[PDB]
């Protein structure tokens, strides 16, 4: 209205970036949990109708070949991101014949955010929300950036509507120590508990990023159907 | 940082443009009167006050060889248009080797003048132009409003009092007349909404041979 | 917010024309030009316009000046905002050097209000940018050999004058130059009497008497076609004749 | 509603916003330039960092310079006036690529007058705030001192001051005729004027928050800063003065 | 506002000028489209003034390429010039890859452009939501509907514009997955008309196929709707 | 702050409209009316002028309908000047595709072609729309007689008979009244000047505050008549015969 | 004052202009740092913000060059910005020619960055303030603010709760000038301890100076010098 | 610049105990005319910095404005006499130059030594430094002495002595032969005379008129110039 999108509040924040926060709380919850054996990213698919090819609508995408990430917030946006994080890598992997660090990628994407602000183009943040997770030389890890630009190192995190129980749950029953199969039983549990549903197939995405291959992996209904059985 | 200052009201109206056209009605009358061999173009100002050099603020100004024009309004407005059409006039005998017909001047200078209705970070023109001609299609008499909008005319005033004088015209011009008699018709119109008596040097006249503007003495001789 | 920006009010006024005019009538400074038979004469008041900042003790003086070269030959006095005044003078020079360039000869002092007028205008009509408060006289020799004097103001008005004002007074100045030219009615004795009479012009319209020391005159004519300020002790002999009867 | 904008007349002909730069500069650390017998002195007193323990001594410096012999210094924000010193810098670095000789002082003052000047005109940019001090001395013209405000408007001085308590500076200043005083003598005087109108400045901090320079024949008529071998007697002498 | 961001994050969170081609699309002319084995039916309301409107001039139902076509509910201009876009882009791709536009890159375009366009300076977004029905470069059919936001997703079967909720309701317990053409258009016109009056003058329906997209004549609409009076009474 | 002076005319209101596109059809609502309508010998267009004064020149001056092209003519409402702009962009575009093509421009895609124009400025930038409504006759071969009606948004529609400008809907409703599809030129001019007649509440049309043109093809050659006083008087004449 | 805080090329009747002014208020709730130096070494340390108990600490001091670091305190984004634009500054000086950049001619350009950003209204003041510390011939700690303006100091800090680190360092800066590098490392440590426990995880710390290059302290070096703090 | 018109001769510089001596005959030659033979080619960059040329008489113009300039802005930013630009930092400025200009295809037909001395620990010059104004002589280690040539294709390298043009031959050989560490001033002088005899004697373009300038511990001097004895 009446506050450029470059206004500063009194309190030394931005307007824009403030209220854009608040676009990421609104989405369906993801959760990430990063493991010595690897990162998984776990998500609810709250599908509308059944009319929806439910496959369309992807809430768990990849940024490369050993990286991974789950969006909240604006989806729309949330996709000109990840395009642009796409593009970026295989960028960097033409240029250096190697797969790109988990943090390069998230602060290149960060950087594209606020791109608004014009310090040295798009005109609004962004007002996503998203868990990266991917494996590296040093290892898997999992990040979350915001619209705000910061970018942070997470063992564990969630997104999205239910982002406080899924954290408080994830903080309560996540340790440093637990095994890949172990953190496929946290993310699913943590996600039944916060979920409104009965947790079937074609009701949560998931999906893995091993230190093994340093591949994305996309689950299929057996293996849903595999942890769901294990499940207590 | 580019935007209209110019926009359109709730009714529809483009309050800027209705603001200039204010300003025109308030500014000094001119007139224009078109007869069958010939065309004039008539304005008035305040007498001098025994200072101002009077051949350094004429009105009406010589466009082409057969093409003149006056104005009501603001006079920077008009330098800058004048020195446009001057330009485009000379654009034309650049490209066809011939005078500017007055019917493409008008519409150049018309849409020029649009212009600065829509595009961004400018206000209208404040004034109101007569351009006068003759070309091979005949004589014209043109007005055009700070809207862009022109109209042929046949005889015209375009400033103070213009409805005033705008009926005098009426009851006195016919489509047949002598110059001589569109000259005496465009000073009694002038002299009859002047504030006092109207003499030699409140009048300006030019005349369309190529655009004459008519001299102190002229305009006396026809003040007899 | 029409009378924020050099757009039309509901009455078809500019106010911000008239608030730069406004400005100019604030500096309480006096420049008259008035112009001989083969003469023109320009007198400024030689003091700092009225401003934030006041006349400090230690300020030189002599570097005060309202009056300007543009060429070798045509001159003016400039009137309001000082950072305005100077920016047209430099502008004046550029459209001046220009001409010269491109048309190989010398610009007159008419074509040069022109130019700057429609300068000017540009300014009254674009939004994005403010009016120079600022009010000018200028003068020359035209190529026919008679002065040239012309005068311009913030809204974009050229006009040709045998005298002019500008200050905080008119219609009293106007009546004052009109006295004494009409009561005027050899090129030393022509130069001599326009000087005289634009000095006389001054001191009445001020209503002071005038010291030489803060008054500067400037004048071109036939005799020495360059714009050039006379000194102190000629304009204090001229003010010595006054009162002489 | 008229003083919103710096591109804006009010109805009495002010242009508000460069009258409130001129109460920012009047708020700002205080400098002065003084014509004296054989040079011309510059003096920038930064009272306003007597709070500030831990800055470094003599770290803060307004006081610049131009060809190596010509002062500039300043009164009003820090970025804005090296943006105009960078400005004066290019035009001397360009007057002489063109013509081979240095800038005369009055037309880079007029340039640099034009360039804050310009920034008074459009609604988008922020006008400069900053007064701008500008001055050299040679042994056949003595000394030219000029003092360029935010408005655009340049004045010639034989002394000037800008800044906090600038009145009571020129009045101590006026209180004698400096183009018969050397400099050495007049650095005891303007620590004595400091002492006495500066209420934040004392013995303690004199030697720490006041820049000192000079254009004189000592310095061969060249840009220097002050000894401390010059500085501390003129001090001391102040202070028993005082 | 040569570049001035027109779309703002408002303080809740939104962005308003979405919501507001949001609404710039409710008030639009209903359309609907239902998806088969291996071709699909595309139903869009149309209304015109009796016996001085040319009906022919107003198309809702476009061709965008050899294979695809679009349904669109919204401003009339802006579903203009988006098409003129996504059919310069269709041949555009076909120059760069030497193979027609799949569906779902072209879905993808169009969803590009509507969410450019709420994050640029100086640009409205578009006031207009789509339904976009092609085959992909595996030969499978799909349709795709896009919204102002730039938020698409393939639909088995789905409705825009006015009233789209009430049609979505009836598709949703009338669709049955794999159908013979004519059920086809029946169902697509019965939903339709749930909420548009039931006449053959207010509808046009085509079937795309893969060899072209066909117009259905409209002495069949007449015969439905007079299925579909008897239906109801 | 620029911004605060910046209407946002290309800013949607919640309802999903365009302000400054609805203001412009309201100046359009209240310009004076024309009328278009398709006859099986060719296409009419007329209009009501505004009478401003007796002494226009009224001998071969027409401010409603104007020619595009030797196939293409249209008759404007709303303000006259914007109605120019585009009058001459459709004459360039109409060119152009005879300099691209070497063969004439089908009447749709000039239309196409100038209500892109007209959309363009309510979807970008900051610009006001412009203020016009376009009833565009034609011919061509692919599709024969054609009439359009364009408007501010760049929408546009295509019609057999229509009106706009004020008393729109009184015309339209005459004309659906009274038109019909195989009708002669004469019945198609009668009808217009009833439909002029109806909308303007008056009894009997006056020739001095009609336009009327038309345009057919014979002889595979597209002909366009702007009928003068004369004629028209003629075809008054006739009509209260009827 | 709603009237002038609206945009950042406004002056107050104040003569204030109160959006650089809301810039450099950002940098107070960024986490606290601290900076000093003797003789021959500067010391940066810093707290490093932890967001929740899952989360990692996010970095607070970044290596510019060889001999030059820096601490940000304010919107992290700005500070890459001008983290970025420094080591290339630095690189490209070591690019054209064969030495080390300037410190202060460094610091001056980064200062010309944050001004220019003041200037017009489509742009706005970074929201961060930087602490640079560098050997370049003896050490020395600059800081530069939203305003354009840049200083040098003894001794600095700023951020969250800075004031008891500012008090700290106002009763021992005499010290700092003989202590030998543990004993600043010390000094430093505890200044940053008074703005607060410390822990591996939530303390950054640097070192640069004579002979030295820009090292931040490992982690089982600061867990020694953090007992001996404690 | 197509090609040179108005050309300089050899310059040769060597080191010596106390410093740089470079020398250059004063002429400049308009092909096979000795139009010019009072020519200064040997310019002045600071007080511990000089620049000789041979080539083109415009080209090096162009570039000792440059370097003038240079020199000027350094001195505006300077606050200690360690903040100079040292004989290095102005050959590799003027390599850059080269090298961006055979890039361009538009080079300065030129071959240019820039010498001087690198450290500032031998003199206080540069504390107070004098532009429009002019003990022993202290013995200078050669590491703290920079000569360095550049050609016209970037071509740039540092040595003991350098020459230009014919000198590359004819004094060339002799310095590889003669030259010794630590010379006194009148040794360099000696060999410097004996090989401007020979290009004297062998080289066209060149003049018996020589200027000497030396860059001690004192500055730059610039001797009287001379005829060359016998």
């Amino acid at each position: 209205y009446d506050r450029g999108v470059n206004t500063f509040s009194p309190e030394g924040r931005l307007f824009q970036v403030e209220y854009a926060l608040g676009a990421i709380k609104l989405g369906s919850t993801a959760v990430g949990i990063c493991v010595n054996d690897g990162v998984i990213l776990a998500s609810e698919r709250r599908i509308s109708s059944t009319l929806i090819e439910k496959d369309s609508v992807e809430k768990l995408l990849s940024i490369d070949d050993h990286i991974g990430c789950a969006m909240s917030g604006l989806m729309a946006d949330a996709r000109t991101l990840i395009d642009y994080a796409r593009v970026e890598c295989n960028h960097y992997k033409f240029i250096y014949n190697e797969n790109i660090n988990i943090k390069s990628c998230v602060e290149l994407i960060s950087e594209l955010a606020l791109d608004f602000s014009n310090l040295s183009i798009m005109s609004r943040p962004f007002g996503v929300a998203l868990l990266i997770g991917g494996v590296d030389k040093n290892g898997p890890c999992l990040w979350y950036t915001e619209p705000s630009g910061t970018n942070t190192r997470f063992s564990a995190a969630s997104i999205g509507s239910a982002q406080e129980g899924a954290e408080l749950l994830l903080q309560e029953n996540y340790k440093k120590d637990m095994t890949f199969e172990q953190a496929e039983i946290l993310a699913l549990t943590v996600l039944r508990q916060v979920m409104e549903d009965k947790l079937s197939t074609s009701n949560v995405e998931i999906c893995a990023i091993k230190k093994s291959d340093q591949t994305f992996y996309k689950y299929n209904t057996d293996d849903i159907s595999r942890i769901i059985d294990v499940l207590p | 940082y580019s935007f209209s200052l110019t926009t359109f009201s709730p009714t529809g109206k483009l309050v800027q443009i209705e603001y200039a056209l204010n300003r025109v009605s308030s500014s000094s009358p001119a007139l224009g009167i078109r007869a069958k061999n010939g065309v004039i173009i008539a304005t008035e100002k305040k007498s001098p006050n025994e200072l101002i050099e009077e051949n350094s603020i004429f009105k009406i100004q010589q466009i082409s060889e057969h093409i003149g024009i006056v104005y009501a309004g603001m006079p920077g407005d008009f330098r800058v248009l004048l020195k446009r059409a001057r330009k485009e006039a000379i654009r034309y005998s650049l490209q066809y080797g011939s005078e500017i017909l007055v019917k493409e001047l008008v519409k150049i200078i018309a849409s020029i003048v649009q212009e600065f209705t829509q595009t961004g970070g400018v206000r209208p023109f404040g004034l109101s132009l007569l351009i006068c001609g003759v070309d091979v299609y005949g004589y014209h008499l043109y007005q055009i409003d700070p809207s862009g909008c022109y109209f042929n005319w046949m005889a015209t005033c375009v400033g103070k009092d213009y409805q005033n004088n705008m009926s005098f015209l009426e009851k006195r011009y016919n489509k047949d007349i002598e110059i001589e008699d569109a000259i005496h018709t465009a000073i009694l119109t002038l002299k009859e909404s002047y504030e006092g008596v109207l003499n030699e040097k409140n009048i300006e006249i030019g005349v369309a041979k190529p655009f004459k503007i008519l001299t102190q003495n002229e305009i006396k001789d026809y003040l007899i | 917010y029409d009378r924020h920006l050099t757009i039309f009010s509901p009455d078809g006024n500019l106010y911000q024309i008239e608030y730069a005019i406004k400005a100019v009538k604030n500096t309480n400074i006096t420049s008259v030009g008035v112009k001989g038979e083969n003469c023109a004469v320009i007198i400024s008041q030689k003091k700092m316009a009225t401003q934030y900042i006041s006349q400090d003790k230690l300020l030189d003086y002599n570097n005060i000046t309202n009056i300007y070269n543009i060429t070798d030959e045509i001159g003016c006095s400039m009137v309001g905002m000082p950072g305005d005044c100077l920016s047209m003078v430099y502008k004046a020079r550029s459209e001046a050097s220009e001409f010269l360039y491109s048309n190989g000869y010398n610009v007159n002092a008419e074509t040069l209000c022109r130019n700057i007028c429609d300068k000017i205008q540009v300014y009254t009509q674009h939004a994005y940018m403010r009016l120079h408060a600022c009010s000018g006289m200028i003068i020359g020799i035209d190529e026919n050999n008679k002065p040239e004097l012309f005068k311009f103001d913030p809204s974009g008005f050229c006009a040709g004058y045998r005298a002019c004002v500008i200050g905080n007074k008119e219609q009293e100045s106007i009546s004052v130059l009109e006295r004494l030219l009409e009561k005027r009615k050899t090129i030393d004795e022509d130069i001599r009497n326009t000087t005289i009479l634009a000095i006389e012009a001054l001191q009445t319209i001020l209503a002071f008497d005038l010291k030489a020391s803060e008054i500067e005159v400037a004048i071109v004519s036939t005799k020495n076609r360059n714009f050039t300020q006379i000194s102190e002790k000629e304009i204090d002999n001229y003010l010595t004749y006054i009162a002489e009867r | 509603g008229y003083d919103l904008s710096v591109s804006t007349f009010s109805p009495d002909g002010r242009l508000y916003q460069v009258e409130y730069i001129y109460k920012s500069i009047n708020n700002n650390n205080t400098a002065l330039c003084l014509e004296c017998k054989d040079g011309i002195i510059c003096c920038c007193i930064n009272s306003n960092m007597d709070k500030n323990k831990m800055i470094k001594k003599n770290s803060y410096n307004r006081i610049y310079h131009v060809n190596n012999n010509i002062i500039i210094t300043y009164s009003g924000f820090d970025g804005d006036a090296r943006n105009i010193i960078d400005r004066a810098r290019s035009e001397a670095n360009t007057y002489y690529y063109n013509f081979h000789t240095n800038i005369p002082l009055h037309i880079l003052v007029n340039r640099i007058s034009l360039y804050i000047h310009a920034y008074t005109l459009y609604w988008h940019m922020r006008p400069f705030a900053a007064s701008i001090i500008i001055s050299s001395f040679n042994e056949k013209d003595k000394g030219d001192i000029y003092c360029i405000e935010p408005n655009g408007a340049c004045y010639k001085y034989s002394g000037i001051v800008i800044g906090k308590n600038k009145e009571m500076f020129k009045t101590e200043i006026e209180k004698k005729d400096y183009k018969d005083i050397n400099v050495r003598d007049a650095i005891e005087d303007i620590y004595k004027f400091i002492l006495t109108s500066d209420d934040h400045m004392n013995k303690n901090n004199l030697q720490n928050l006041v820049n000192f320079s000079w254009i004189c024949k000592e310095s061969s008529y060249e840009f220097q800063n002050i000894h401390e071998e010059i500085l501390t007697p003129a001090l001391n002498k102040a202070v028993e003065y005082i | 506002s040569y570049d001035r961001a027109i779309t703002v994050f408002s303080p809740d969170g939104h962005l308003l000028q979405v919501e507001h081609a949001l609404e710039a699309v409710k008030k639009g002319g209903c359309a609907v489209a239902i998806k088969s084995s291996n071709f699909a039916v595309l139903a869009v309301e149309k209304k015109n003034i009796p016996k001085l409107q040319n009906p022919k001039t107003t198309e809702k139902l476009i061709k965008l390429d050899e294979h695809n076509c679009l349904a669109f509910a919204g401003l009339n201009a802006d579903a203009r010039v988006l098409v003129n876009k996504t059919r310069l882009e269709c041949q555009r791709y076909y120059l760069n890859m030497d193979e027609p536009a799949p569906v779902d890159y072209i879905a993808k375009y169009v969803a590009k452009v509507q969410q450019k366009f709420t994050h640029r300076g100086g640009v409205r977004p578009f006031g207009i939501a789509t339904l976009i029905a092609g085959f992909k470069n595996n030969k499978e059919i799909c349709i795709y509907q896009t919204e102002p936001s730039g938020i698409y997703a393939a639909w088995k079967a789905q409705a825009i514009g006015k009233n789209a909720k009430i049609v979505q309701e009836f598709l949703e317990k009338n669709y049955q997955e794999n159908m013979e053409q004519k059920d086809c258009i029946f169902l697509a016109l019965k939903a339709i008309f749930e909420v548009v009056e039931l006449s053959s003058k207010n509808v046009e329906v085509a079937l795309l196929t893969e060899k072209d997209l066909t117009f259905i004549e409209e002495q069949e609409i007449n015969s439905m709707v007079e299925l579909i009076d008897q239906e109801r009474t | 702050m620029a911004r605060r002076y910046d209407s946002r005319t290309t800013t949607f209101s919640p309802e999903g409209r365009l302000y400054q596109v609805e203001y412009a059809l309201e100046a359009i609502n209240n310009a004076s009316i024309t009328i278009g309508l398709i006859t099986k010998d060719g296409v009419i267009l007329g209009a009501d002028k505004v009478f401003i004064s007796k002494l226009i020149d009224k001998a071969n001056n027409y401010e409603k309908i104007y020619k595009i092209d030797k196939h293409i003519f249209c008759g404007v409402a709303g303000l006259n000047a914007d109605a120019n702009i585009l009058i001459n962009q459709s004459r360039l575009y109409a060119q152009r595709y005879l300099y691209n093509y070497n063969e004439v421009q089908p009447v749709s895609q000039l239309v196409v072609q100038i209500c892109d124009i007209k959309q363009s400025y309510t979807q970008y930038g900051g610009l006001r729309p412009y203020g016009v409504s376009f009833l565009i006759g034609g011919y061509d071969t692919k599709d024969g007689y054609q009439l359009y009606h364009t408007d501010p948004s760049g929408n546009y529609s295509g019609w057999f008979a229509t009106a706009i400008g004020t008393n729109n809907l009184t015309a339209s409703s005459v004309l659906k009244q009274e038109w019909k599809n195989d009708m002669t030129l004469e019945e198609g001019l009668l009808l217009a000047l009833k439909t002029l007649a109806k909308s303007t509440d008056t009894e009997i049309p006056k020739s001095e505050k009609i336009e009327l043109a038309y345009l057919t093809n014979k002889d595979g050659e597209v002909y366009q008549k702007y009928l003068t006083e004369k004629e028209i008087e003629e075809l008054i004449k006739l009509y209260t015969q009827k | 004052r709603n009237l002038y805080d609206t945009d950042n090329i406004i002056y107050s009747p104040e003569g204030r202009l109160y959006q650089v002014e809301y810039a450099s208020e950002a940098i107070k709730q960024g986490t606290c740092a601290v900076a000093i130096k003797s003789k021959d070494y500067v010391v940066v340390s810093g707290l490093k913000k932890c967001i929740s108990k899952l989360s990692f600490p996010q970095e607070k001091i970044f290596k510019i060059d060889d001999y030059i670091g820096i601490s940000m305190s304010g919107i992290t984004s700005d500070a890459k910005v001008l983290t970025k634009f420094m080591q290339n500054e630095c690189l490209s000086h070591k690019f054209l020619y064969n030495e080390n950049i300037n410190i202060e001619s460094l610091v001056r350009s980064v200062a010309d960055k944050y001004q220019k950003n003041t200037q017009k209204s489509s742009k706005r003041a970074f929201g961060v303030g930087l602490m640079i510390a560098a050997y370049h011939n003896e050490p020395c700690i600059f800081e530069t603010r939203p305003n354009g303006s840049y200083f040098e100091y003894d001794a600095l800090s700023f951020g969250a709760r800075s004031h008891a680190s500012k008090t700290y360092l106002e009763k021992n800066l005499h010290l700092f000038e003989e202590c030998s590098l543990e004993e600043l490392i010390l000094h430093c440590l505890k200044a940053l301890k008074c703005s607060l426990e410390l822990t591996i995880s939530n303390t950054a710390l640097a070192v640069v100076g004579k002979n030295h290059p820009w090292q931040e302290i490992s982690s089982l070096q600061l867990e020694e010098y953090l007992s001996k703090v404690k | 610049t197509l090609g040179p018109v108005v050309t300089g001769t050899s310059v040769i510089a060597i080191k010596y105990k106390h410093g740089i001596m470079i020398a250059a005959d004063r002429k400049a030659s308009y092909g096979s005319y000795a139009k010019f033979q009072n020519v200064e080619r040997i310019f002045k960059i600071n007080n511990k910095t000089v620049m000789g040329f041979s080539g083109e008489l415009a080209d090096a113009q162009y570039l000792h404005e440059l370097l003038t300039r240079k020199n000027i802005n350094n001195l505006s930013e300077k606050k200690r006499k360690e903040d100079m630009y040292t004989p290095q930092h102005y050959h590799s400025y003027v390599s850059r130059v080269f090298y961006v200009r055979k890039n361009r295809i538009d080079p300065l037909f030129n071959n240019i030594i820039i010498a001087g001395i690198n450290s500032q620990k031998y003199d206080n010059n540069d504390d107070n430094v004098l532009l429009y104004t002019n003990e022993e002589y202290k013995e200078i280690h050669k590491d703290d002495l920079y000569i360095g040539f550049v050609d016209m294709h970037g071509t740039n390298f540092c040595d003991d002595y350098i020459t230009t043009g014919y000198a590359r031959y004819f004094a060339l050989t002799l310095l590889r032969d003669h030259y010794k560490d630590n010379m006194t001033e009148e040794e360099a002088r000696i060999l410097i005379n004996e090989c401007l005899r020979i290009l004297y004697f062998r080289d066209a373009t060149s003049s018996n008129f020589i200027q000497i300038v030396k860059v001690t511990s004192k500055g730059v001097e610039y001797e009287e110039p001379y005829i060359l004895p016998c």
